[PDB]
RNA sequence: UUUCUCUUUUAUCUU
């Protein structure tokens, strides 16, 4: 029966959905009807991480190239608030492929498309000292602007990048996983729109809002800080929603874990680059492959436990 | 069963259930 | 002849419709046809959450005699149409600023704040919008005509340096193609205003991509903008922030509509607007218990949709809505 | 035989305008074959141009998806290539003010969106066998119109946000994929839409430079400057979804490289009812799946360039 | 419904014109 | 050999897979 | 774009 796949449409649905369940190259691409040449970056994370005690600490997987994920830790019982910054935590190479500077983003690549986002948390605690829960939904963060006046001299209008929907990260979704922090999670995002677009790189963000703009007058719940250009930034916004995870640790829990997270994406090389040595063309339209993408994704939990992923 | 496999299980139901 | 080419490398070598799909091409092309909104979602390849919402507005309106007044259903989530009369005879010129009629509900979905549009749902795309106009004049106080014809409005930005310290770019949101409406469109439907009018607008892309919720437009050009600096004929103002504003721009052609009441008419009618939307729900916003996902793709409706479209005329009198 | 048989008309006429075509007496091109069946006017843009290469010079030339503009060029020292001295000015397609206007502000008055079906370019050498010398290059880079954020210290202190050109950095090499080969062979290539789909973009208002004006080429990441010149007589109206074909011309000193440049564009604008293109206009041509397919078969087949002597 | 019957009637119309492989 | 018959080809040669 | 064998040599899918 899953003869009917391509090889590549076959891929492509693990690369999607389980990942971790294999050894290796996930995937060759998108079965989509475009063809042209491409550079599938199969990113991958391995962070350690220790939650702190009495905290909420929240992780946002979202789908920003080079990125891994965001997160800021807030009061036990609370959600991020005005007050709130989240911070990035890199895939290996993010400078190897975005440059130094935040004017450096375009340089090796100018476009791209998500394939998949999966991550996974894996407990490493004993038995005698966690406590806690992870609790998973997900939000259709997407990109956009905010236009306002500023009395600059002339007079002026200003038009600015804000994230919409960063508001449903203020409360656990109604279509959540929610269970013991020993348990873990594994939980993958999905094209949050009827087909596979590009997007392209963006230069210069590296805070939202961006410097010289005042939270509110963004919309923003909350702030987005990539930190040093150097270091990272945000270089783009994928079409996928955003996995939102909640880890609450009580006063006096040791909840440790490994973090994994996954992500296939199909990026538009430039010649100059010597990432384009490695280019290949998206594969082939799989009718078939691109019809069970829908139906496995509707048909999957929100999150499942580490043990199962 | 891991992910994988509960993957597979939908697809084969699926395409399955689309052959009648 | 004696010069060797160069190396070259690299180179290349009897099916139905679901019932999701029937509901979509009846709230797409008559809805006042249906005891409820037969509506369910766009059945194609998308499927993730939603929320359904269908907008219908109810207005009694009257018409100014000796004006030409234009009603523009335009892709703005939340606001039905946006009004604006001139002398009869004439078009918007520069000196023109429409204004919106909002949809019930509006503040309840998009906030009181030109930056609160964004915190109930965070995208959205249109199934469909249509309109409809109902006299209510007797037979001898009325007199004019009804005109509809469909611009390609899209919501683009212009580019333009200003003279401030230091010197500045400045880049702004600009509708392109309002020009449409300064005059009445090749294909059109024109009668007497008393038999009044049907008309349905459609998907002006080759597929249903989400838009995203634009979070500060409460006019365009916008505030500290000039009109000549945007290339716009006219102003769109959508008032105060806490009654409306444009929280974003779908993917369907503008209606125009023009009534036409010569001096000493008195038109006066019902005006019916629809709208068909799928939003994306924020898992925080109250709205999210009433979604589900769009439905599963449909390949017969949305063909179907594409054929159905381009057979209808541009617009039908009232009696046939 | 069979294959050619299971195509709608259009169909077979989208595949030509696409592929090849100076083949034809006329352009069978009549639309783009998907979903969308609105209002469209179908133009396709030819522009000839006998023209003379500057010897001891490599001459850029870039066929990008800019409307109404058949190419933006740029000539740099012999054996280099664009740097942030340089500056690309396009050469507009015959008509570009009736389709465009004559201000910044004027580019949407006809038309509001459009989407490319086709974009071709050839060159015909024209010089004799005493007289050329050279080679012509060509490489295709996947461009995009983006935008840049940074602050600006105002008073207020503010946050500007322009347009950029994405990926321009690949015209400064010559890729592992491309056609190279002496001038007297001439060459012909083509683009192909770089998305899964042909999607409508917007007509874009005010941009005459890029980086605009009160930018500096150093906060916008571009390796170069697009300069349309005159609002008057030219400008970029906006950016489609094909990749721009690059091209590198290089004349050794005491050469006389001379040759004729064509370049087509089929078009499918959405025209404005006051427009008087509009009477022109028709609905974009059904689906047609066996196209569609064909068309990424075929693009993804064909070299990325061929000599004159094929076209 | 001389709107929902005018969209039935296209239905038809072209779906019968393309039944006849 | 032609333009128009060099696309010809991988149009009958793809559509030779299908067929 | 052209024709097969042969070993390749990976790579999935099935017991
Ligand atoms: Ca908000
Ligand atoms: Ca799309
Ligand atoms: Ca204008
Ligand atoms: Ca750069
Ligand atoms: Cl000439």
């Amino acid at each position: 029966a899953l003869t009917r796949l391509s090889q590549p449409g076959l891929a492509f649905l693990k690369c999607a959905f389980a990942p971790p369940d294999f050894n290796t190259d996930p995937g060759k691409g998108i079965p989509d009807r475009f063809e042209g040449k491409v550079v599938s970056r199969k990113d991958v994370l391995n962070q350690s991480i220790s939650f702190t005690a009495g905290q909420d600490t929240f992780i946002l997987i979202a789908p920003t190239p080079g990125v891994a994920y965001w997160s800021a830790s807030v009061p036990a019982g609370t959600f991020p608030t005005s007050a709130t910054t989240f911070n990035p935590v890199n895939y290996p190479g993010f400078t190897s492929m975005f440059g130094t500077t935040s004017t450096s983003r375009s340089d090796q690549v100018s476009s791209f498309r998500y394939a998949s986002m999966n991550v996974g948390i894996y407990p490493t605690s004993n038995l005698m000292q966690f406590a806690g829960s992870i609790t998973v939904w997900k939000c259709p963060v997407k990109l956009s602007t905010v236009q306002f006046p500023v009395a600059t001299d002339p007079a002026t209008s200003s038009l600015v990048h804000t994230l919409v929907g960063l508001d449903g990260v203020l409360a656990v979704g109604p279509d959540n996983f929610s269970e013991s922090f020993i348990k873990g999670v594994f939980s993958q995002s999905a094209c949050n729109e009827p087909d596979f677009e590009f997007n392209d790189i963006l230069e210069g963000i590296q805070t939202l809002p961006p410097a010289n703009v005042s939270l509110g007058s963004t919309g923003q719940p909350f702030t987005m800080d990539s930190g040093a250009e150097a270091t990272s930034g945000v270089v783009g916004w994928g079409n996928m929603d955003t996995i939102v995870i909640r880890v609450s640790a009580p006063e006096g829990a040791v909840n440790s874990a490994i973090l994994k997270a996954w992500s296939c994406i199909e990026y538009r090389p430039n010649p100059n680059a010597m990432l384009y040595q490695f280019g290949h063309d998206s594969p082939p339209l799989d009718e078939v492959a691109l019809q069970e993408y829908r139906t496995v994704a509707r048909s999957l939990p929100v999150a499942v436990i580490a043990a199962q992923n | 069963a891991s992910m994988w496999e509960r993957v597979k299980s939908i697809i084969k139901s699926s395409l399955a259930a689309a052959s009648n």
